[PDB]
């Protein structure tokens, strides 16, 4: 969170696994993993997203067999601000991977392209 | 001699006690695994959910052919472990199926009880695997057979159901052939009740219950009753259906799908 | 009691390799036929049924793969001119892998995916694969569905699913093309994928299929007599 | 000195961590007698059910006066551990009461955060203790308070509701004496979040929670929030409770109860 001193505020991300809805609004999606971030001590979370999955390993296509999850954020509280700051405050947004991670069955990819 | 049954809370004992035939010699157990990277401790309501739940009754009758359920489809409707079904992302269950079915000593017939991992079917139409959700999963009634093979030819009003033949099994095997899965043969002379001891299996080491049904009851007439001298005659025959060592893991929302 | 069990056990029941596919491949110019200047395959073992039949006594499987490629041509036309020798290009596609779309695109430049050039005239080509499946093992005769049609859908037609498929695409495809350029003779050319399982350990037994396929899945159409006729007290 | 409070599978960190007052010095725990008649196992969820339950937000204004609500009545509506109320006849169960409010450093403001066990409500007609089951149990949105008393005086349509005065606490007593129950008050000036940890009180060792509440959440504002000029400001207060060690017993069909 990059916005000023002065404001405050509670932010909550969770997380969802796969064969339900799609989580809309706060009241259905706090049930999953959930982590209520804060802002006026810190200002940087840290959500380790477990490895919960039916397979061993999942593929990295849009398959629907082998979903990942659902991932949404929601305002805890509204963001307080006082008088003389500005109110549009901006946030950015990261992603790593732990020491657990492996991948296999080395390919070719899609994004670079050559018309000649 | 007489079998004193109680798996959980519940108990079934009996009369007259016969056997019991545990499936491919294994009997259910939980997750083994010394070195294994998860070693928390997910939900094992095992002696909270164990009680034997019992279906629909049927009534089976002279030229009625058989019946068929999927496990765990003929749980979701009642029960506590409908409920920890619909919640969690994914499990693992054993089963107790125990057909009973009594009759006087006067009848005949026999029955025979099947329980096929994978249990696919096949469809109606022409349309190749096309069937929907609501017709994919019958629940807690269950679905019928039939005598002859009697497709659809309407392609305005798509049908979208099973049809299968019972000499044919619906996978597209011979009945004779039927006996290499675990089976338990309900000889109306001799005894009235039977059950069979399944184990889970797949390819994974845990699934999702939702998308997917390990077991498939099937139930064959092998000889129809006769009575003396009438020709029409009803006896029940009730499948009682009860987890073992059932474990879930991973919450999420609510998930309720559509049974149209 | 000197009966050698051992002839007929699972690594020697499945030690006979099979045929699973015929791949077409021309060569001319793009007219406004069926322009076979590369054919692709779907990777499936239902392809035919010698092996299918073979495989599907059992629910749950694990084995490594090995293939084999044989290459034959002809030719179109009586007193045509000699033309030279052909280089086949086998070139496997796993899924998400970009599909190609024409006779020479950036994608067959084999930048990672393993490929195969391959001589006519010399020794069929002789490959081996181990055992690519994520789960635990392959899975013959999958039940339940890939998605669930849910209350809150927009619509019937989003949720819907196919019966008993667990991918969309099943494990990447094959693509052949010939690396020489067009000709003004064509060469038609026809490569039967051969197979031979390894390392086999299965699960679950099944019976096994007897009223013919119909299709990938497990129903059935016709032919719905599959027993003969004879005299009960007949000998 | 950032707390890293974490119970089942969420989390709740923090950016500043103020303080943890257990109430009446004694953690919660499992059933804990060697000389026990049943020594069989019931339903422990407790790693299964420990999810962070939010409740709905309030928004806190000037001339507002405060919110109440009951245990385990506000977690009825949503989550599993809903559903293992309603079939079960009987538990037991440790609260997380875990309040939050954060706002700036101009704001100002007093907040108090109770935990009655037994906490008994007052009528407001002159017909005594004559409450319908529906206005008992706010479920998850909860009751607010009044500044004056304003009773009943209609004899035909009955309102069977409560209406408790702020600074009388509904129970009967005053406010300046309303701390000797555990508390943790939210000074806006310092800190912004509270949190406190409830064990199992009761009678019993064991109480069924359908006609049963244990404890009830009052919230009340010790002063007022003031901004610099202005006389409308809404702030939100959001309350998480979760249980610990919880666990059932006496499997029963299910009981919904009506809410008008
Ligand atoms: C270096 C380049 O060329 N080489 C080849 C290559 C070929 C095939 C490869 O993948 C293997 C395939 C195979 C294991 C297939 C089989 N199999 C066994 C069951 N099923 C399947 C499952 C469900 N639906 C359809 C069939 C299925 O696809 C990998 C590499």
């Amino acid at each position: 969170f990059c916005g000023s001193m002065m404001a405050t505020g509670k932010i909550l991300v969770a997380y969802a696994p796969p064969g339900a809805q799609p989580p809309t609004s706060r009241k259905e999606a706090m049930l999953g993993t959930h982590v209520i971030w804060d802002l006026g001590l810190q200002s940087s979370c840290t959500m380790v997203v477990p490895w919960i999955s039916n397979v061993t390993y999942r593929q990295t296509t849009q398959d629907s067999f082998t979903e990942g999850g659902y991932i949404s954020m929601f305002y805890q509280t509204r963001i307080v601000v006082p008088l003389s700051t500005p109110k549009s405050m901006s946030m950015l947004g990261f992603v790593s991977a732990c020491n657990d991670f492996s991948v296999r069955l080395l390919r070719d990819t899609t994004h670079i392209s050559q018309s000649a | 001699r007489v079998l004193q049954l109680t798996i959980g809370n519940s108990t079934i004992t009996t009369q007259e006690a016969a056997n019991s035939v545990v499936a491919y010699g294994r009997w259910p157990e939980f997750i083994r695994d010394d070195e294994a990277n998860p070693v928390d401790q997910p939900t094992e309501p095992d002696v909270a959910t164990c009680r034997f739940y019992t279906l629909d009754t049927v009534m089976w009758g002279k030229e009625s052919k058989g019946w068929w359920w999927k496990l765990p489809d003929a749980l979701r409707d009642m029960g506590l472990f409908g409920q920890n079904m619909y919640y969690h992302y994914l499990g693992r269950s054993g089963y107790t199926v125990h057909v009973q079915c009594n009759a006087s000593k006067f009848h005949q017939g026999a029955l025979g009880v099947f329980a096929i991992p994978e249990y696919c079917l096949a469809g109606d139409s022409d349309k190749q695997r096309y069937t929907s959700y609501a017709n994919a999963n019958p629940g807690e009634k269950g679905g019928k057979f039939y005598s002859q093979f009697n497709r659809d030819t309407a392609v305005t009003s798509p049908k979208r159901e099973f049809c299968p033949v019972d000499y044919l099994l619906g996978c597209g095997v011979l009945l004779g052939n039927a006996f290499v899965y675990p089976h338990q043969i309900i000889n109306l002379r001799t005894n009235n009740s039977a059950t069979i001891v399944l184990p889970y299996v797949n390819a994974m080491a845990i699934d999702s219950m939702v998308k997917h049904n390990n077991w498939g009851i099937a139930i064959l007439p092998l000889s129809p009753l006769d009575f003396a001298q009438e020709s029409s005659v009803e006896i029940p025959i009730t499948v009682t259906i009860a987890p073992m060592c059932s474990e879930f893991n991973g919450l999420r929302n609510v998930t309720a799908p559509k049974f149209q | 009691q000197r009966r050698s069990r051992s002839e007929s056990t699972i690594e020697s029941f499945f030690a006979r390799g099979a045929c699973v596919a015929i791949i077409e491949v021309d060569n001319e110019e793009p007219t406004t036929r069926a322009q076979k200047l590369f054919a692709m395959w779907r990777i499936t073992y239902k392809d035919t049924v010698q092996l299918r039949r073979k495989l599907e006594f059992f629910t749950y499987s694990r084995f490594d793969m090995e293939l084999t490629f044989v290459v034959t041509a002809n030719f179109t036309n009586t007193n045509n001119g000699h033309a030279l020798n052909q280089v086949y290009q086998i070139m496997y596609i796993p899924p998400g892998a970009p599909t190609p779309k024409s006779w020479d695109d950036y994608t067959w430049q084999t930048s990672s995916n393993p490929s195969i050039f391959y001589t006519y005239g010399a020794a069929p080509a002789r490959i081996s694969v181990p055992y690519v499946g994520l789960a635990n093992a392959y899975s013959h005769f999958y039940d339940g569905f890939a998605k669930v049609p849910l209350k809150t859908d927009a619509n019937d037609q989003i949720g819907d699913s196919l019966y008993s498929a667990m991918t969309v695409d099943d494990f990447g495809v094959l693509a052949i093309r010939v690396v020489n350029d067009h000709n003004p003779t064509k060469v038609t050319s026809k490569v039967r994928i051969y197979m031979k399982p390894k390392h086999v350990r299965v699960w679950c037994p099944r019976p096994p299929r007897a009223v013919p396929y119909y299709g990938p899945g497990v129903d059935y159409k016709d032919n719905l007599n599959p027993l003969s006729e004879k005299g009960l007290t007949t000998y």
